[PDB]
RNA sequence: AGGACCGAACCGACUAAUGAAAAAUUAGCGGAUGACUUGUGGCUGGGGGUGAAAGGCCAAUCAAACCGGGAGAUAGCU
RNA sequence: GCUCGCCGGAAGACCAAGGGUUCCUGUCCAACGUUAAUCGGGGCAGGGUGAGUCGACCCCUAAGGCGAGGCCGAAAGGCGUAGUCGAUGGGAAACAGGUUAAUAUUCCUGUACUUGGUGUUACUGCGAAGGGGGGACGGAGAAGGCUAUGUUGGCCGGGCGACGGUUGUCCCGGUUUAAGCGUGUAGGCUGGUUUUCCAGGCAAAUCCGGAAAAUCAAGGCUGAGGCGUGAUGACGAGGCACUACGGUGCUGAAGCAACAAAUGCCCUGCUUCCAGGAAAAGCCUCUAAGCAUCAGGUAACAUCAAAUCGUACCCCAAACCGACACGGUGGUCAGGUAGAGAAUACCAAGGCGCUUGAGAGAACUCGGGUGAAGGAACUAGGCAAAAUGGUGCCGUAACUUCGGGAGAAGGCACGCUGAUAUGUAGGUGAGGUCCCUCGCGGAUGGAGCUGAAAUCAGUCGAAGAUACCAGCUGGCUGCAACUGUUUAUUAAAAACACAGCACUGUGCAAACACGAAAGUGGACGUAUACGGUGUGACGCCUCCCGGUGCCGGAAGGUUAAUU
């Protein structure tokens, strides 16, 4: 049965990457609750 | 000619054909090509604006000529062609100086035939000319409304406009809706009929053509449920309601022009 | 023209391991451990300043590190760059 | 020629009996040049989308997704 | 190790995606492995991924994204021009053999190719953000020419049979060889060459386009395969020396022909159809500003250059998505016998026996087999089973929209052997002989090879479409015309859709829709068009305006802000 999760790099990094978190406002607010929080993987980027 | 086609099958049955021979089967003047990349119906914000358009056929966009400005250059008629884009059909034609153009194939015209615009030229079918030139109660075609803009009223397949009147800088014009329009007398138009007449006797016959058009199925509102359309609901087949569009505007008789801008150009309204 | 300063920091170590002895004998192939942002070019010049010794061409690979775990926590070793250096016929490396 | 026919791949899911399986099995079954199917990428966002329309589908969640917040909502009830 | 069994359009081989060391070696067996484990995709250590030509990067663009200015918006921000990104598409170049425990079009051996610079001598119009060409394109169908590949014969090597026969019309194996370079064929496309002029191609153009005129019927472009070379090489059945029983080193025969033949190539072709079928760069060409006897261009030749990153391994799976060593997952490769076949059966190459076994042979459950007589009496219902099942030929009703219905129904023939015919009809096609604008040419010729289908005669069996495979049929009737779609996971239908029909709106800055707006869709469309609503092929058809809506009217009554 195919499941929800059918992993691709680019279309992961395009979605959720750091760059597109940095491209809009909302994005780099998320990145920078993250930071606050303490997280070690600030993004889905390897 | 219109072609029943034979029963050999169900969904080709129902079938007519429309069957021009005289219609270049070949390759379009590539020249004039130019990409069209299909919308699905959708705007710029992503949203399906209108309903039921998707899929079809991919299609280049032949570059017609609407506004037709060589005057006093005499062209002639190379061959008639076959535009996806359009229910008429196109005609390449070949002016003196070397220079190929389509334009809308009018009721008569075919290979050899010569047209012209300008204000000088012959009146007689394809020919083009300002609409003060032009005798009262001829047949017209490729009709501008504004001078030097393009041709915009009777371009579809089998219309065509009748002057019926010049009264000094205007004219009025009998549009093929039964309205009666001014025009400014300086606008252009070409004479005669616009070409494939035959075009509405087609009949698509099944499901699958409508499709190759780029037609998506039309889902009836009173199919719906009540919170999609305002007819949707009812258990069986009800529908206590005065009919509406998908957002409840009234669909049977209600008049939607709100133009004031161009109610003076309007002399009677079609009916 | 590379700078002899850089040449000196591009080149990491030989490398001793069966294959490389095997290309060592047979092929006249020396398998050095270089930096990892050491070109291919900048290592050859390395070689033959460094070892004296006439270059044929440089084969370089980047090795992945592999993880491994001490006790219970995990961790990467580094990646580093190989390079199989062709001396030419008759050059003998000390 | 064909939204033509019989039929593998491929797509589906009408009948049947039966956790390996949070919807499968085996045996049969429908379509199989098309309104077909499929890979890759793209776009549409929550009273919003999309919908050959079943209130279907929108990450095992849908008559209004999920996450966090108002928030210790309120609970004549247990 | 020897048997046995299973897969073989896969349960084999090679990739993408995804994973990320799972690869190989040594070593260890606590835990992990549904048992044991000396084994492992487990633990620990070490090793392993080699590129000018494969892929990424790179150049070019599609959908789309971002977007200087800009337009718009309380703010945040939205849209979008110039631009710039974005492959799933376009763009230079490598093949064969050998090798590792583990990499290879990457190492080695041989033989190649590419496009850049730099320098040269030789020549002499070069030059783009621009012009033109080209790139550059659909579906279906039909062949014909080919090859991959296979079969048989020849050849070469080996064999003479654990049991009757087996020196022959006998048995086993092998019989392979690339890119490149040269040739330019089957075949496809197009008339060429020169001259003159011209409101066209944002300017110019010697280019393209258009007009004339002259003259020659062959000119050019394209093109699989074959042949030649590449190759006195490589590989080569197996023999022979050493042996850490893993292998290593030497050696090496023949290496042809015919027939059959793709869904692959010629073919981005041809024919045809309507639903009318990306873009941009590379590439070719034209000039402008320019420079002017310099640069730049093409000419060969020399030299230098091609960086960087990926390369292990799994990849229909025990390594990816499913919590698991548990269904899903795109591409490429496609041997034999039978067969229409990529179905099915048995096999090859290759890969596996599915990580608990051993007994026993109760009830009951699951999955199968057979069954006297009866044959739907079962049951809500013939549910399920049983049956039908192939090719050819004969034959086939109502009704019909004249296509259908129809594989209607129902029947007959079917193996093997011989003969017709030491193998026919056909297919293919070598020598020889003749012609020739000379070649991959044309004629004639028929050797050899291959080879159905039939008829007649015999013959075996209970049974010849013998297995696997493979329609059950007919009669009346409701609904929906039809093919389609639908409740992912209890509903596939009479529901939705549909072609068709009707009403209605909409004159283009269209109605309408998404947007505080700018704008965008509608549409680069223009009433034979587009939107909405209902109905739903085809046929025959299809009173009431009092109520509620809508349309038109505006005499009077009533009536807001305002005053």
């Amino acid at each position: 049965m195919k499941r929800t999760f059918q992993p691709s790099v680019l279309k992961r990094n395009r979605s959720h990457g750091f760059r597109a978190r940095m491209a809009t406002k909302n994005g780099r607010q998320v990145l920078a609750r993250r930071r606050a929080k303490g997280r070690a993987r600030l993004t889905v980027s390897k | 000619a219109v072609v029943k086609c034979k029963p050999t099958s169900p969904g080709r049955r129902h079938v007519v054909k429309v069957v021009n021979p005289e219609l270049h089967k070949g390759k379009p003047f590539a020249p004039l090509l130019e990409k069209n990349s299909k919308s699905g119906g959708r705007n710029n914000n992503g949203r399906i604006t209108t309903r039921h358009i998707g899929g079809g056929h991919k299609q280049a966009y032949r570059i017609v000529d609407f506004k037709r400005n060589k005057d006093g250059i005499p062209a002639v008629v190379e061959r008639l062609e076959y535009d996806p884009n359009r229910s008429a059909n196109i005609a390449l034609v070949l002016y003196k100086d070397g220079e190929r153009r389509y334009i809308l194939a009018p009721k008569g015209l075919k290979a050899g035939d010569q047209i012209q615009s300008g204000v000088d030229a012959a009146i007689k079918p394809g020919n083009t000319l300002p609409m003060r030139n032009i005798p009262v109660g001829s047949t017209v075609h490729n009709v501008e409304m504004k001078p030097g803009k393009g041709g915009q009223l009777a371009r579809s397949a089998g219309t065509y406009v009748q002057i019926v009147a010049r009264d000094g800088a205007y004219v009025t014009l009998r549009l093929r809706s039964g309205e009666m329009r001014k025009v400014e007398a300086d606008c252009r138009a070409t004479l005669g009929e616009v070409g494939n007449a035959e075009h509405m006797l087609r009949v698509l016959g099944k499901a699958g053509a409508a499709r190759w058009r780029g037609v998506r199925p039309t889902v009836r509102g009173t199919a719906m449920n009540p919170v999609d359309h305002p007819h949707g609901g009812g258990e069986g087949r009800n529908f206590g309601k005065h009919p509406v569009t998908p957002w409840g505007v009234q669909t049977k008789g209600k008049k939607t022009r709100s133009n004031k801008r161009t109610d003076k150009f309007i002399v009677r309204r079609r009916s | 023209m590379i700078r002899e300063e850089r040449l000196l920091k591009v080149l990491r170590a030989p490398h001793v391991s069966e294959k490389a002895s095997t290309a060592m004998e047979k092929s006249n192939t020396i398998v050095l451990k270089v930096a990892k942002d050491a070109t291919k070019a900048e290592i050859k010049a390395a070689v033959q300043k460094l070892f004296e010794v006439e270059v044929e061409v440089v084969n370089t690979l980047v090795v992945k590190g592999k993880v491994k775990r001490h006790g219970q926590r995990i961790g990467r070793r580094s990646d580093w760059k190989k390079a199989y250096v062709t001396l030419k016929e008759g050059q003998n490396l000390d």
